[PDB]
């Protein structure tokens, strides 16, 4: 059930992402995204979650012009925590020339999708929704070619040494 | 704060290790790397730099350090790896590291570089300075100074692209560098050609390396070429010299003459025009509009100190001729005031020393032998706390 | 039938009285005026006045004047003289954003909707040659969305943020005199306040009274869309869509309605006034990677044949430079599921 | 700069969804949720985001298919609804 | 300056140089031994590696010409093989004419003045000989080794390099 | 016929017009500036440009800052208080910034690049740690820029940092105010008869006003400051309290255009001047 | 490499130039290098007091108090003799080469000035195998810290010898690589069962040393080294003392180098998800 799992959120990406133009209603000629700023109370949409497990999660929180979702990650043992936090610790050094994420993630999530009104404007955003599964279709698969990959690695590094004795 | 630091120097085409306290450095290895022809473990090893890597024919010899920018990370990341479990020996969490970088790189670069040393490293300390400042510390212990100062004029003579820096209270200027294309490579190609049309029987295949040694050794700078050919015409004894070869192949020793690319050699630095049309402007002034780009306070310290760099001012009284190249420039420009016109003439001085092969390097032993560099160092926790914005910029 | 102009999105459209002329900003400082040379479209004007973005616009069909509004919070008129347009000094007495702005019917007065929770209406005075700001504040709350006039130019509809469409009576005194009375109610001043809708749920994009103006109806953001009558006594009646989300509608009898939304491509309405029903049509369409020719949401929709009644031309423009024009008997032929009253 | 005062301007059951639902077997999906009206899908909605918000044992994977068949019946815009509503239960 | 006075007079695009001949008597005459062609070989090799030389003067476009016929003298004495051989090649290309002012062939028209007449055409014609007749017999003694027919292979590598991209004859 | 010779920025023009006809700075040295000006208080003519008799002007332009109260037709000069806070000097701490940033710039030959970014880029916040939940958290604020050599930067953080830390008298090396303190100790170091009347009475005036949300930052602070000296602490005696902020569209060419509607002209002028009486 | 340099890259380029001077007859020079190596071993090479053609190698540490109790002696003046001279001030070892006793084939102390580190870690060693050897048994174990955090533990036993590192990862992700390291050394045996084995564990010392003052912490693992005397035999002493004294320093490297293998594979990954993202981005 690893596939409509990511179908669900498919579905629910879409019907997130309906946005437009909304100039700020507290400050005076400026435009900043309403699901972080939270100043406006009932903008804000309802946050919801989807599930395939006790860990599998995935949090929408939807405004007028910008939403905040955020993923969790299939994290089995320590090995891949480390494997966890840095592909995390990676990418979030680049959110400057790949640049619609957040810097810091949830408290308690792994990585944060901020898209605004105008990252719908200047992209497909029929697509930017399939690029958002795109990311959790492989890191699944990314960060297991590279146990597999230390797993083997290892094993080229010793037998060399222990033969030489 | 009883062992001592590297100081990792990446040059263009030859990187400059060593470790701190050195008046020279332990290597001057050319800044190249063989990788083979994706590769895993035994496959993704098998990493030779520098000699090895000239000498290797099995494996490609990328120049990833081009420009002076990198072109590729992933193939820099694994010569930074064998500068030190293999060439340093150092101990890789120890040492507090220094990494130099030309002048305009982008703060994204240095958050590149910065992050390996703190991710696959673990190094205790670290700081990422420019070229350019740490080329006029060597100039300190010169005796054509008695006071320090950082403020003044470097000249860049690299190997990828020369260029020419103005630089004042420790930081550069961005805005009047200026690329110029003449290296330490133009000057390989056309006397290699120069010698392709005199000498006969030198294989064609090696005859860089042929053109090289002859520049290394022979080369001078000729003050004034209208009496230089006359000299080779009337005296054949103390101008002809003859270069002895060693053929690589057919095992055998050649003698060639040492003849007319000797003083041409370093004169196409005076004017480009010798090997290049796309130049008309000679090295005697455009060193003084890179001048007359600053601001009007800041010229007159300007003038004090020029610094030589690099390796391509290894020429026999290269600072000689081009102290009065830029007199001839600088009092034209002043003739042109007192004639409408009153301003002092101002004295123009070059800085030459013994290090200038590698100045570049022995600035970084006049810093990690010092107690100043123990406090400005991004520790490991300062990574770790506050992020890579904490060493995407430079200290003092 | 598609003409695409650009890479931006365009705020909103209208047109000159033959609805042969188009003007939109494709989202910059400049509102550009197009206009059909056969099948070839020519940029026959360039407005560089606002300081800060525009967001709605409307051409005077009539006076030829076009009305602004955008985000310095500057609303200017631009009335055509000659060749070169020239604009004209509103000062709305807000500090922010405006939303959206339309012509009333009788060219006098133009109604604005806004983020500091009032309506500014400026009716133009003769002696000091201005328009007037005066302010409907009570009980609007929230940010305006849209807006539409009741064809009396007497009545005003008003939809914002607080979900809640509360349809006024603004009838200024001194440049109208006094109107017929109106199956609302009996007594209207400026600033009267008539029915407020019961929709507490959904922001209120889009509104309009019917030819009418007896009849109006409203789509909401929760895919719903609902309509109410003057005649038959504020009876709001409900109706849930069950498509994606939307934003412009329109009549095209006094209760045929056709709608458009963030799929771009239509699904027409009728209000059964007889069963009291308010029923979804069925797209009356007929079918990058996308089905519909334009590639982003609506903005807007409105009318090129003769008033919301006859009524039979109508075009699409979104949030990209595309346009598509559609025709009512164009698409009587291909649907088999329609429905038309 | 030490106080909010962006709000004091004078301007502007639980449990017994998720135990049935899990004890209903995922081969009776269509016939429960198919079995109620206009309202009744978009109340099924709000159930939905109860037990994928607050997960238990066997809570969350049984659920995406009671989402797969409330999809094409709600649609797209039926999701909304759980959204916009600003009083909801 | 060095290459021009007023006392001698512009004669054509250049003026008319005060040569010293093979033969003495009624000429455009100097009093020193070194000549402009002397000069034209003496500064030739801090010449030879320009683009573009500045104009100072009118006698440039005489030195200039004798660069271009130097180049055209290169291609030459590649091909020689003894001091006779030499010299009855360059009294081949001594005799052999080529274009000269505003003449279309001839390269770099824009810079000369050309003589309308035909009157001043025909003299520099007769001093264009003896451009091509006085240089020639200088170019043994210093192509050529003191050991004859021994060509000196520092007049060798100038052979691809050139005033600028141009062919001479085409 | 009026004439306006400033201090950092000198205008000229005719009566009855639009704008200031022609713009040229003052190169002993301002009676040169006769020359080059006849070939083709400021807060009475500030206020009747809004129309209006007393008032709060916020005077912050390139060289100065000065806050004045003004009645109807005399100013309040006593009350008139000016500080030492520039505009320039949001420029030479905004390089400071954006050095540590890393970018190289040099505090003489970079400035008027710099310049460009500050009425472009930079801004005001209404509070600084829901503000500063955006550098360290998000990506918005980041905007591209190109430099006239090509370069392309990209700033983020350091955009809403134009005013802060030399409110704070370590960064100024001054004691002092914030923006809206000197503002609120001026009022209430006015009278009590015109004093709700000055809560509605605030203009901004100055290139040094555009920055975008500074009538939402002045809002937002003298409803801590009547808070916290006057009223101390009571909350529905606050939200009876009148705060009108105001600022003109066309406020930047305004100073000239205002004194053009009290300028009721005549046949002569020549007639009072010592040398041409 | 795969294979560390037990060779010394530092003096091998170095005094190797400095015979070739001689041999061609020219005059030395003012050579005075200052430099280190694993291990917090320091190195001086100079002219001692001023002559060039004197080379004096030079070299300190802190373990010839803990060390010179376990036969130093006996070993490197043995070996190199002559050469071995007064330990110059503030060193423990100071060798000496003049150039004006140049040896025959000089490839030979060239490279025998590069085992300058290892002829010390081999005597203790060579004291204990002839424990070993010779069964005589009742000894005190060898403690020898080589960093501050550092302790070497050997132990001599009746069939063979075991040796023990106390090992610090200082970091805290190193520790779970670092873990995956020692599983296939502790499955070593899986096709070399001719190797020296090897146990592990982590935070917990072994019970053999439980006796002393063994630490117990994050950042500490214990590694073994079963010696059999089929490679502690008179055939392989030197061998084996090569691989053995580096084997802290060599699992520094392939933990640090399995970091720098997955910095060169996330990178192409980051090109690839940014490549996707400028699609969706228009052609326009
Ligand atoms: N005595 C010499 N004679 C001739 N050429 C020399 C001499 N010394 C050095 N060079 C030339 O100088 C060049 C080295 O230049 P440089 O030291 O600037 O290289 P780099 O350090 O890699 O460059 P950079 O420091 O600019 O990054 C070499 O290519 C060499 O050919
Ligand atoms: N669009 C803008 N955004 C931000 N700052 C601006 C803008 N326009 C002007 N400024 C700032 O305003 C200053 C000049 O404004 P102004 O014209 O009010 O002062 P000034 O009249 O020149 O000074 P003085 O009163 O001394 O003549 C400049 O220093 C500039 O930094």
């Amino acid at each position: 059930t690893l596939r409509p799992y990511l179908s669900a959120v498919r579905a629910t990406l879409q019907a997130a992402l309906c946005l437009e133009n909304f100039s700020s209603q507290v400050v005076e000629r400026h435009n900043k995204p309403e699901v972080e700023v939270r100043s406006s109370k009932e903008l804000l949409l309802q946050p919801v979650t989807i599930s395939r497990n006790e860990k599998e999660k995935v949090l929408i929180e939807g405004s007028i012009n910008s939403v905040r979702v955020s993923i969790a990650v299939k994290q089995a043992d320590e090995i891949e925590k480390i494997l966890c936090h840095k592909f995390m610790r990676f990418m979030m050094m680049r959110a400057e020339n790949f640049f619609i994420l957040r810097r810091k993630p949830v408290e308690g999530y792994d990585i944060s999708f901020l898209i605004t009104n105008f990252h719908t404007e200047q992209m497909y955003k029929h697509k930017l929704v399939d690029f958002v599964i795109h990311f959790m279709e492989e890191i699944d698969k990314e960060i297991s070619e590279m146990k597999l990959s230390v797993n083997a690695r290892a094993r080229i590094v010793a037998e060399e040494f222990l033969k030489n004795f | 704060g009883r062992l001592p630091a590297c100081v990792v120097d990446c040059g263009t085409g030859y990187t400059k290790l060593g470790y701190a306290g050195n008046t020279e450095p332990q290597f001057i290895i050319p800044s190249c790397i063989a990788i083979k022809e994706v590769m895993k473990g035994v496959d993704d090893l098998d990493f030779f730099i520098g000699d090895e890597a000239i000498e290797k024919p099995t494996y490609a010899t990328k120049w990833p350090i081009r420009h002076g920018i990198v072109e590729d990370w992933d193939l820099m990341e694994r010569f930074m790896e064998q500068v030190i479990f293999k060439y340093l020996r150092a101990e890789p969490e120890d040492h507090y590291f220094l990494l130099t970088e030309p002048p305009l790189n982008t703060p994204e670069n240095r958050e590149y570089t910065a992050e390996i040393m703190f991710e696959s490293f673990n190094v205790p300390g670290l700081y990422i300075a420019v070229q350019a400042v740490l080329a006029l510390a060597a100039s300190w212990t010169s005796r054509q100074v008695g006071e320090r100062t950082l403020t003044g004029t470097v000249i860049d003579s690299g190997d990828g692209v020369t260029h020419v820096i103005p630089v004042a209270e420790g930081y550069v200027i961005g805005s009047c560098i200026k690329h110029i294309p003449i290296a330490g490579r133009d000057i390989t190609y056309f006397i290699q050609q120069l010698l392709r049309d005199r000498e006969v029987g030198i294989p064609p295949e090696q005859s860089l390396e042929t053109a090289k040694a002859v520049k290394e050794r022979y080369s001078y700078v000729c003050p004034d070429l209208v009496k230089e050919f006359n000299k080779y015409d009337t005296d054949g004894s103390k101008w002809i010299k003859q270069y002895t070869g060693i053929n690589a192949i057919s095992k055998k020793e050649f003698s060639i003459d040492v003849g007319y690319e000797r003083f041409l050699g370093p004169e196409i630095f005076f004017h480009p025009e010798f090997a290049n049309p796309d130049f008309t402007q000679p090295i005697s002034e455009v060193v003084d509009e890179v001048i007359q780009n600053c601001p009007i306070d800041v010229r007159r310290p300007l003038y004090k100190n020029i610094v030589l760099s690099g390796g391509s001012t290894m020429f026999r009284d290269f600072g000689r001729r081009l102290q009065r190249d830029l007199k001839r420039t600088v009092d034209a420009r002043l003739k042109l005031s007192e004639e409408l016109s009153k301003p002092k003439p101002i004295d123009v001085q070059v800085i030459t020393h013994h290090m200038q092969r590698y100045a570049v390097w022995f600035g970084g032993s006049m810093l990690a032998s010092t107690p100043e560099f123990y406090q400005v160092c991004h520790t490991k926790k300062d990574y770790e706390e506050i992020g890579p914005s904490i060493c995407r910029h430079n200290p003092v | 039938a598609y003409h695409s102009f650009l890479v931006e999105p365009i705020s909103c459209h209208a047109w000159n009285k033959d609805r042969t002329q188009i003007a939109i900003c494709p989202n910059n400082h400049e509102v550009h005026i197009y206009e059909k040379s056969g099948a070839k479209w020519t940029k026959v004007h360039e407005l560089k006045e606002h300081n800060g973005q525009v967001t709605g616009i409307d051409w005077a069909p009539e006076s030829n004047r076009i009305v602004t509004c955008g985000t310095d919070r500057n609303a200017y008129v631009w009335t055509l003289k000659g060749r070169t347009w020239k604009p004209t000094l509103v000062i709305l007495r807000i500090n922010r954003a405006a939303r959206c702005v339309r012509w009333a019917p009788n060219e006098n007065k133009f109604a604005v909707g806004s983020g500091s929770r009032v309506i500014s209406i400026c009716y133009f005075e003769q002696e000091n040659d201005w328009w007037v700001c005066k302010h409907i504040k009570k009980p609007i709350r929230s940010t305006v969305l849209s807006l539409d006039w009741h064809p009396n130019n007497v009545l005003l509809a008003a939809g914002s943020c607080d979900f809640k469409c509360r349809i006024f009576s603004a009838y200024i005194k001194e440049v109208e005199e006094r109107p017929a009375p109106t199956p609302w109610g009996s007594k209207m001043p400026f600033g009267e306040l008539m029915f407020e809708s019961s929709s507490s749920c959904g922001w209120v994009h889009g509104v309009c009274f019917s030819a009418s103006g007896s009849r109006v109806a409203w789509v909401s953001h929760d895919s719903t869309v609902c309509l109410a009558d003057a005649d038959k006594k504020m009876a709001v009646a409900t109706l849930a869509s069950e498509t994606l989300p939307l934003l412009a509608l329109t009549f095209i009898t006094d209760n045929s309605l056709v709608a458009a939304g963030h799929d771009c491509f239509p699904v027409l309405f009728t209000y059964d006034a007889a069963a009291g029903m308010l029923s979804f049509g069925g797209r009356l369409d007929v079918p990058a990677g996308l089905d519909s020719l334009h590639k982003n949401s609506v903005s807007q929709i409105s009318v090129l044949s003769g008033g919301k009644a006859k009524c039979s031309q109508f075009c699409t423009t979104g949030m990209d430079g595309g346009m598509s024009i559609w025709d009512v008997k164009s698409l009587e032929s291909a649907l088999k599921d329609l429905k038309i009253k | 700069r030490r106080v909010d005062i962006d709000e004091f301007d004078e301007n502007k059951a639980q449990g017994v969804v998720l135990k049935v639902l899990t004890n209903f077997k995922s081969s009776e999906i269509e016939q429960a949720v198919q079995s109620l009206d206009r309202n009744g899908v978009d109340l099924l909605m709000k159930y939905i985001y109860k037990g994928f918000e607050k997960p238990t044992e066997n809570s969350s994977a049984v659920l995406l298919q009671w989402h797969e068949k409330a999809l094409a019946v709600g649609g797209l815009g039926s999701i909304i609804r759980v959204l916009t509503a600003r009083k909801t239960v | 300056s060095s290459l021009m006075d007023p006392d001698t007079k512009l004669i054509g695009n250049m003026a008319l140089l005060p040569i010293r001949s093979q033969f003495k008597g009624p000429a455009p005459r100097e009093t020193k031994d070194t000549d402009i062609v002397d000069e034209a070989i003496y500064y030739f090799k801090a010449n030879v590696f320009f683009k573009n030389y500045e104009i100072k003067n009118e006698a440039d476009r005489t030195l200039i010409y004798i660069t271009l016929y130097i180049s055209e003298c290169l291609k030459k004495l590649q091909k020689c093989n003894s001091k006779s051989q030499g010299e009855k090649e360059m009294y081949t290309l001594g005799i052999t004419n080529f274009p000269i002012p505003g003449e279309p062939g001839f390269p770099l028209n824009a810079i000369y003045a050309k003589p309308a007449n035909k009157q001043e055409d025909e003299v520099m014609r007769a001093y264009l000989q003896q451009l091509r007749q006085e240089t020639g017999l200088r170019l043994c003694e210093k192509v050529f080794d003191p050991q004859n027919d021994k060509p000196s292979k520092w007049w060798t590598c100038f052979v691809k390099r050139q005033f600028m991209n141009k062919s001479l004859s085409g | 016929v009026v004439c306006d010779n400033g201090t950092g920025f000198v205008k000229c023009g005719y009566a009855g017009s639009n704008f200031p006809e022609h713009i040229f700075p003052a190169i002993d040295d301002m009676k040169h500036l006769w020359d080059y000006t006849f070939g083709p208080i400021q807060a009475v003519l500030t206020l009747y440009a809004q129309g209006l008799l007393t008032g709060v002007v916020v005077d912050s332009g390139d060289g100065v800052t000065h806050i004045c109260p003004v009645y109807e037709g005399f100013s309040l000069p006593h009350l008139t208080r000016r500080l030492d806070i520039a505009g320039r000097d949001i420029t030479r701490y905004l390089i400071k910034l954006l050095l540590l940033r890393g970018y190289a710039f040099n505090h003489s030959a970079d400035f008027e690049t710099v310049r460009m970014i500050k009425e472009k880029l930079c801004y005001v916040g209404y509070n600084i740690e829901q503000e500063q939940k955006l550098a360290l958290e998000t990506t918005v604020l980041v905007e591209s820029y190109t430099l006239p050599d090509g370069r392309i930067i990209k700033v983020g953080g350091e955009r809403f940092e134009a005013p802060e830390a030399l409110f704070q008298p370590h960064l100024i090396n001054v004691e002092g105010v914030g923006v809206a303190e000197l503002l609120f100790n001026t009022i209430q170091a006015a009278d009590i008869d015109t004093r709700s009347e000055f809560y509605k009475h605030i203009v901004l005036s100055g290139g040094s006003t555009m920055y975008p949300g500074l009538p939402s930052r002045l809002e937002r602070e003298l409803k801590q400051l009547y808070l916290e000296r006057v009223l101390k602490g009571d909350v529905e005696k606050l939200s009876k309290f009148k705060i009108r902020i105001e600022d003109p569209p066309r406020r930047k060419h305004m100073v000239f255009l205002g004194g053009a509607v009290l300028a009721d002209i005549m046949k002569d002028k020549d007639n009072f001047w010592m040398t041409r009486q | 490499m795969i294979l560390l340099e037990v060779n010394n890259r530092i003096i091998e380029e170095t005094l190797a130039l400095k015979f070739e001077n001689a041999a061609a007859g020219n005059k030395p020079e003012a050579v005075e290098v200052t430099f280190a190596d694993f291990d917090g071993v320091l190195y001086h090479i100079s002219n001692p007091n001023g002559d060039k053609t004197k080379v004096m190698v030079s070299i300190s540490l802190k373990f010839y108090k803990e060390l010179q109790a376990h036969g130093a002696d006996e070993l490197l003046k043995r070996v190199y003799g002559s050469f071995l001279v007064n330990p110059e001030s503030g060193y423990n070892v100071s060798l000496l080469y003049d150039l004006e006793n140049l040896p025959a084939s000089k490839d030979s102390i060239v490279h025998q000035a590069g085992m300058l580190k290892r002829n010390c870690f081999a005597s203790v060693f060579e004291k204990y195998f002839q424990f070993q050897e010779e069964g005589k048994e009742g000894e005190n174990r060898a403690v020898i810290h080589y960093r501050d955090d550092e302790t070497m533990y050997v132990e001599s036993k009746k069939d063979r010898v075991t040796v023990v590192f106390s090992t610090v990862f200082k970091d805290d992700d190193d520790v779970v690589i670092g873990k995956v390291f020692m599983q296939e050394f502790k499955e070593g045996r899986r096709a070399s069962h001719t190797a020296p084995q090897v146990l592990f564990s982590h935070r917990e010392p072994p019970l053999e040393l439980k006796d002393t003052d063994a630490a117990v912490g994050d950042n500490i693992g214990y590694i073994t080294f079963v010696l059999f005397p089929r490679h502690t035999n008179a055939s392989a002493r030197d061998n084996t003392i090569n691989l053995i004294h580096t084997f802290r320093d060599y699992l520094h490297y392939h933990i640090k180098c399995s970091k720098a293998y997955i910095h060169t594979r996330m990178r192409a990954k980051t090109s690839d998800f940014l490549k996707v993202l400028n699609r969706a981005r228009p052609d326009a």
